[PDB]
């Protein structure tokens, strides 16, 4: 996937060149961040179910008329589908702290992502409305840098949602 | 497909710009074939740097180059010259037999600069790559105008990133689609030997059912109750 | 790419001489139908997104390994390609319905989607299943009386069954 | 002989291009496209059916 | 591979990449309304078919009355007789095109590779205009109406590939 | 591309050694009668719609089945294409006959030419008498003494022989 | 082409699972020595010319039928592919040191290579006494104590290690 | 020129996305890098005399042969000359430093350095060993994480006169 | 390889259309100048020995240094590969005598010059000596067209290694 | 216009190289082939007019039925059309041979040929037949080399004609 190492490499090579010094500072400035950035992961991975859980809750309470019958959110299915969507969204918000790339979440989320929306009416506005909870959490579970790398990935999902 | 940048190439630009650029040019249009620095072509790219020609220009200057016509044309038959053009100069490959018709009776009627030109005039090389960006192999993803034969056709075209369209064969410069083309039927998908291992575990046909050792019969009322 | 018309053109042509007066008749009636063919091909065409969303529901009701982390629909990607696939398959039966032959579909669309398929990894004998499933919500689609004048289309709605069939059949 | 025509699109080719898209990235409207004689009838024909209007056509 | 109205809708539909929408419907009820004239011209020339081959050869001999002599193409019994075959080809591909509501079956049957078997086998594209302009004349004391128009149309078109 | 001369060369290269004083009297006489092969090569090219069209005229005579509806002559395209076929070939045969290597002929017209038929459906056996057809209507065009200065000239009437008879033999 | 990050981000896809604490933990160990592996791949990168200088001065010492008229490094056409082959193994050798994961080799380096050297009758042999030869060479480079913190760095060492015996078996 | 913040700004815009985190991480590594590298080019600018003295001194070391009659280290005019090639390849060497990047050797030196070299028959053996001779050299004058710094500028000129 | 005949045919084959009065016009000049080529390339091939040991000679005449230990023409082994060296570009210099054509030189030893010079740190001044001494030696022999003709391909060598 | 000395620099400049010993021995084979094209040329423009006149009755002879009225050469400024046409083709060959290339046959006769000739209804082979009598002629007005330049051009505007 798009990482910090992964683009240096594929750079280098679509040139026909080794690596030179400034993509091994990238590569260096990827290694010095993986010390917040895996433990943000950590954070975000020890709490994943009471952040999923409380997202739904939020989600259904700016958007109260969904659990209505009749429309999307209304019915046990329905709202698993909805804890299951934000665990993905967060499982790959972790794997791209890990990863110190929008990669994974690239790949398996951003790519196709508005289409598929369409095609299932799914709003974009729901996932946002998820995401804004986890981030006023993390803002709550991290501190310092790994907060800071949190939220960016957060944010890049909120923007490439909206 | 998906991992190597398109390259594009705008009016003005700074030196790094410039050499990868021509790199990839290379790579893409001489095949994978290495070209030395005595067939470098330097008056061409002057003018690109000037800005006299567009990348499209620079491409039209070296499939008219003898570099070109070494590799892909002087040995081969006018089958496989037309293969490699589709898939060096518009990104995919012939999709009916009537192209071929049609690009080797062009050859033959208005001559090599005229085929050449109908492959970077078409329109079908401007909608994707403009004047601006290299052409690239497009036939990996999908697009507005494919066909059910192009992906299977550019896959038995394509030898792997280590492999090249090249004339040095023991074999010499041989069309691979000639026969496939002209009777409609799909390209080879059978690709190299360094990818046995990859990903081996998956099971993609897993709602294929295995047959049973012996099949059941029913021998009182009506062998297949 | 060859309609009805050209299918009895190059029939006559290999034999070498004219179209016999069964085949003008033919011909001609299939041009009187062509109302309720017009009418069939806007039925597929406006219903598209109701057919797709319906088939790929079912199918993925029937089929949940496909949907799931490790399956060939699993993230948007893949998703956004197996719906991209449906309308694309549904397009080009539409298009042999007005042609009156499969020519188009079988020339343009399913020629090596087969190979394409075992290349990549796909299921075709679950691209089949949606084709299927497809098939059965344009029929649906196919067969309503509303805003239409009423009237006998069977021969179409089997037409129609052929083309998702063959379809099908070529895919898986 | 050599031909500039210097060609600046416009709302018919904003139509197209939005119609179609863009395979290609996004560029600016006014420029220049140096062809020889033989190609000047074709390139002609092509800028008019993408909309694109010529500013004006030099000899040299 | 020919260019019906029905094909060039969906051709045009498929490299927009788009269903047939309102207007390409409109091309086809328009096509389904041409087959009747159209059909009918191509019965009444299918009929007349032998009066017609025979009055064009005429008219073509007639016109070129150099070409019968010895020491030219008109001369000799085979020459005359698949000069017939050729003026048999030709109409049976008008009445191919009538069917098909297209240029389709004459353009690829006799007007693509013309002008090189022509020149190839030295035959002057004027004694087939020749012949064609019979068959046009011929056409309205055998037809009428739009049949006869599109009938017309068609034959025209082969010539204007034939000049 | 290989004339002779680069055929020589190759062949001393392949052993690494200078080319030997009876290699260097071969290619000197190849060059002597060089004036010969001038004019033969002018007599192919000066002639080429005659010998086309009398092989063409003399193939259609001894099988009618290829201008038939549904012979693979039958249409203008398909006879175009025939006549396309035998003037290409019948280029390269020149390009051979000049360069004095039939490298040309192998890489540029008969690489693929067999299976090419094969796959389009082309009689292999019709092109190998077309081709034999446009030698003999050929060799009477080589032994045209008007024009040219008389002398002997039976080798380059056997190596023409050779390329049209390779020809012939690579495509069927 | 994945590093080792994403490589263990695939596995936890495949299993839907959030990463482990045991792999985060073994992924922070590898970006903890991860200068380590920069400065070797600084090593690979700064000496490569006297790597492939080196390597081919050997290799056509030992091999000297590759230099002769006949062998397959004769012309300095077939020379200069050849050392230019060299440079392009040692480059992605580097890459996948980088990245952690031989990914890059199989995905770029070797996609078609063993296909190409067959079909230009390369003696595979031979490409894999180069790259056995440059993996010599190479680890004095990576061993070099000079200018750089003293420390273990022997995994380095087995993983390029590993890196050029993945290739050179890939090629023979 | 190419640095990392130029790397960071071209890529990002190629594809017509704004700047992300890994990006960011890349522009974070060169921003950190700094300090060693600007030490390195303080500590360069310094010695500039010393050590192109030294290092026109080791090439003529190297190659005596150059020094006599006839060939091109003979005459005032070709010492001038030498000494103000070898006082270019460091400035350019600082430049490279200063901004954390092999943009100013690529774009002043490497590029048409081959061609330049062919057309005045310049050896670039001589460049190389008075590049080894600054090379040893920062050894002495420079220690630590700037050390490595000069070392990979130096050697990327290396490996382009190779 | 490219010689008179092969652009002729090349230029047919590209065009798509027969040989024409120009094409045969430019094959009749090869046949003509076939007679000095072939004579100035028996001459060359039967003095090889002479020419091959008077450039070695030259060489280390106009390099002295390059004898010296630690250089590369020390040894017995740099030696014998410098008459194998010369022989070669001997060897191509009369094919293209006899080819009439530059293509055997352009094919087998100007393809892929640089880079192995380069790699091999072979001096191409050392080649443009040898070239000059075969080209003088080939003055006292070959009078007429045939020292036109072989002076011609040994400058082009001589042009390939400048 | 394509003439041997200009394919001649056409390839070199397409290469971006020098004239070589290949397109130099090409060029002198255009050299000494000039003095029969160019007598060939005299003899051909000496004898225009009875040539002309001379055609135009061939012409009249193998088509009578062009003079009958209503055709194509019942009418004197038709027939004068006729001497027009057949002296252009017969400047026009003597051009190309004055040029030793077919460049002023293709760019003034053969270019445009067959679409005008269509759109005017003039046969082809009226042409023919008069270039065979101007073929018939030169039998006997030349000898020797310019015989077959003559032929040799001749014939290219024949076959460029069928
Ligand atoms: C993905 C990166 C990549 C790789 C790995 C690569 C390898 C590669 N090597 C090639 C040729 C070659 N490779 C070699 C080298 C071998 N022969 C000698 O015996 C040596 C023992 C040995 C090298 C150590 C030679 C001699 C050729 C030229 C073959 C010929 O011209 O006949 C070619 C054919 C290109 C052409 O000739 O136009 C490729 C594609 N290309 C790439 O883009
Ligand atoms: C790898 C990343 C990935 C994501 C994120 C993803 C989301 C996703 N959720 C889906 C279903 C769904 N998802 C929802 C979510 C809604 N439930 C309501 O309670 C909420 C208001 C709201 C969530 C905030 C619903 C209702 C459905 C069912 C829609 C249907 O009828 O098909 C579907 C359709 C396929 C299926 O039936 O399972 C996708 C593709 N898929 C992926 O492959
Ligand atoms: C014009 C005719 C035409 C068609 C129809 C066509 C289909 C097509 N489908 C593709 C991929 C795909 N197709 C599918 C859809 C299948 N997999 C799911 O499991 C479903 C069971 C099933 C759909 C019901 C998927 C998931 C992919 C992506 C596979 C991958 O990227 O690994 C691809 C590869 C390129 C891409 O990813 O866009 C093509 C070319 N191409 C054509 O030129
Ligand atoms: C914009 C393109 C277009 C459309 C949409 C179109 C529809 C159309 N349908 C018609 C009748 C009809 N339409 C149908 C078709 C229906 N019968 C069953 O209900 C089926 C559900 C359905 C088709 C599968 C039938 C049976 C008739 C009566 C027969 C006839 O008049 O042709 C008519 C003739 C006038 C009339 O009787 O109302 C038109 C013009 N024509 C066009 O040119
Ligand atoms: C696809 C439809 C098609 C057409 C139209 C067609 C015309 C045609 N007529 C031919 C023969 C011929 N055609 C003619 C011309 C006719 N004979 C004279 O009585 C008349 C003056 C004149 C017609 C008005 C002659 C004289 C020949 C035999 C001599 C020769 O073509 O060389 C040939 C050469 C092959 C052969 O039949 O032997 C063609 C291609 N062929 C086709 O496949
Ligand atoms: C540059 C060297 C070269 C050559 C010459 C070549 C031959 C060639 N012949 C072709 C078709 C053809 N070739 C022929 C000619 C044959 N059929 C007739 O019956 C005769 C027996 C015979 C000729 C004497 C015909 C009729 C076609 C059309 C086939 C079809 O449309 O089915 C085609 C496919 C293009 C098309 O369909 O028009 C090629 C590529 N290919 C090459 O790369
Ligand atoms: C511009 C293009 C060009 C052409 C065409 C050309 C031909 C050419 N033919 C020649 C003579 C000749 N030509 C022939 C060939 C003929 N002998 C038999 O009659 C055969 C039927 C026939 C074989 C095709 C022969 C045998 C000679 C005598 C040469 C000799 O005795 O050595 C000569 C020598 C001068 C002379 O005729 O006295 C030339 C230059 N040269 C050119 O520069
Ligand atoms: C067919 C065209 C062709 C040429 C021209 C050619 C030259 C050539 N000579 C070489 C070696 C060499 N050649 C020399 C020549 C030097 N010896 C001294 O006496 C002189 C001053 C000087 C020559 C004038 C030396 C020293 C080496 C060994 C260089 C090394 O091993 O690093 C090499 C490196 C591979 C090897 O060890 O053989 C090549 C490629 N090879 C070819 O395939
Ligand atoms: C600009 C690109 C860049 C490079 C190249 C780079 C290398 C680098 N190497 C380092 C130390 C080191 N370097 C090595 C590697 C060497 N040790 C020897 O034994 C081996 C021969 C060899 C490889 C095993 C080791 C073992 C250390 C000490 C380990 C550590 O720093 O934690 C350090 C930390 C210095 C310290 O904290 O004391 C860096 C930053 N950093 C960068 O930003
Ligand atoms: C420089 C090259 C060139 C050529 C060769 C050429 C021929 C030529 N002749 C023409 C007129 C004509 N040419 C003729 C020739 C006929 N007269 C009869 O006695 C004969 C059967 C026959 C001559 C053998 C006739 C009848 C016309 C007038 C008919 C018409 O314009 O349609 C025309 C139309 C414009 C005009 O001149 O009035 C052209 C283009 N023009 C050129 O620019």
């Amino acid at each position: 996937s798009r990482t910090v190492i992964t683009e240096v490499i594929a750079t280098a090579d679509s040139q026909g060149r080794f690596l030179n010094s400034t993509e091994l500072q990238a590569a260096f400035g990827r290694f010095e961040r993986a010390v917040p950035a895996i433990e943000a992961a950590r954070a975000l991975t020890k709490n994943q179910d009471a952040l999923v859980k409380g997202a739904v809750q939020a989600v259904f309470k700016k958007f109260p008329y969904v659990t209505q019958p009749g429309e999307k959110g209304y019915g046990d299915s329905n709202q698993a589908k909805c804890a299951r969507d934000i665990g993905y969204y967060l499982r790959f918000i972790t794997y791209s702290l890990v990863a110190s790339g929008t990669g994974p979440l690239d790949d398996y989320v951003i790519a196709g992502l508005r289409e598929v929306n369409r095609a299932f009416n799914l709003n974009p506005l729901w996932y946002i409305e998820a995401l804004n909870y986890i981030k006023g959490e993390t803002g709550k579970l991290l501190s310092g840098q790994s907060k800071t790398e949190a939220l960016l990935y957060i944010d890049h999902a909120i923007n490439a949602l909206s | 497909a998906t991992e190597n940048p398109k390259v594009t190439l705008r009016a003005p630009f700074t030196s790094e710009e410039f050499q990868g650029a021509l790199y990839a040019i290379y790579r893409h249009i001489f095949g994978n074939t290495y070209v030395m620095e005595s067939e470098r072509p330097t008056t061409a790219e002057s003018q690109l740097k000037d800005g006299r020609i567009t990348v499209r220009g620079f491409i039209r200057l070296l499939a008219k180059s003898e570099v070109y016509k070494s590799r892909f044309f002087q040995k081969t038959s006018q089958n496989r010259f037309i293969e490699l053009s589709h898939k060096l100069l518009l990104g995919r490959a012939p999709y009916d037999q009537a192209e071929i018709s049609y690009h080797l009776d062009l050859w033959n009627t208005q001559g090599y600069d005229a085929e050449i030109d109908s492959y970077v005039d078409s329109e079908e090389y401007l909608d994707f790559f403009g004047e601006d960006t290299v052409p690239f192999l497009r036939d990996f993803k999908y697009q507005t105008g494919q066909q059910g034969v192009g992906y299977s056709r550019l896959l038995n075209l394509y030898d792997g990133y280590a492999g090249s369209d090249t004339d040095r064969a023991q074999s010499g410069q041989k069309a691979r689609l000639n026969g496939t083309i002209a009777q409609a039927e799909p390209g080879s998908i059978e690709r190299p030997s360094a990818l046995q291992d990859t990903w081996k575990f998956a099971n993609p046909n897993y709602r294929n059912a295995k047959p049973p050792m012996v099949k059941a019969l029913a021998l009182e009322p009506v062998d297949l109750l | 790419m060859n309609d009805v018309f050209t299918r009895a053109i190059a029939q006559a042509d290999l034999k070498g001489s004219f179209l016999l007066e069964s085949d003008l008749d033919k011909l001609a009636s299939f041009a009187k139908e062509g109302v309720k063919r017009l009418d069939a091909v806007a039925a597929l065409t406006n219903n598209a997104p109701a057919i797709i969303s319906d088939a790929a529901h079912k199918l993925f009701a029937e089929q949940q390994e496909l949907i799931q982390p490790g399956g060939n629909a699993y993230p948007h990607r893949r998703m956004a390609a197996c719906l991209r696939d449906m309308e694309i398959i549904l397009r080009y039966v539409s298009y042999a319905l007005l042609a009156g032959d499969a020519s188009v579909l079988d020339d343009r669309c399913l020629n090596g989607l087969r190979e394409t398929y075992n290349a990549l990894g796909t299921p075709t004998q679950s691209v089949a299943r949606a084709v299927q499933l497809m098939k059965d919500a344009a029929m649906v689609h196919l067969k309503s009386t509303a805003n239409v004048t009423v009237g006998d289309c069977s021969s179409l709605y089997s037409e129609a069954a052929t083309y998702f069939d063959k379809a099908a059949a070529s895919i898986a | 002989r050599i031909y500039k025509i210097t060609v600046s699109e416009a709302g018919a080719y904003a139509t197209n291009k939005h119609r179609t898209g863009y395979r290609a990235p996004i560029r600016q409207s006014n420029y220049t496209l140096t062809v020889p004689y033989d190609r000047f009838l074709p390139e002609m024909i092509r800028l008019h059916q993408s909309g694109a209007k010529i500013v004006n056509v030099t000899s040299v």
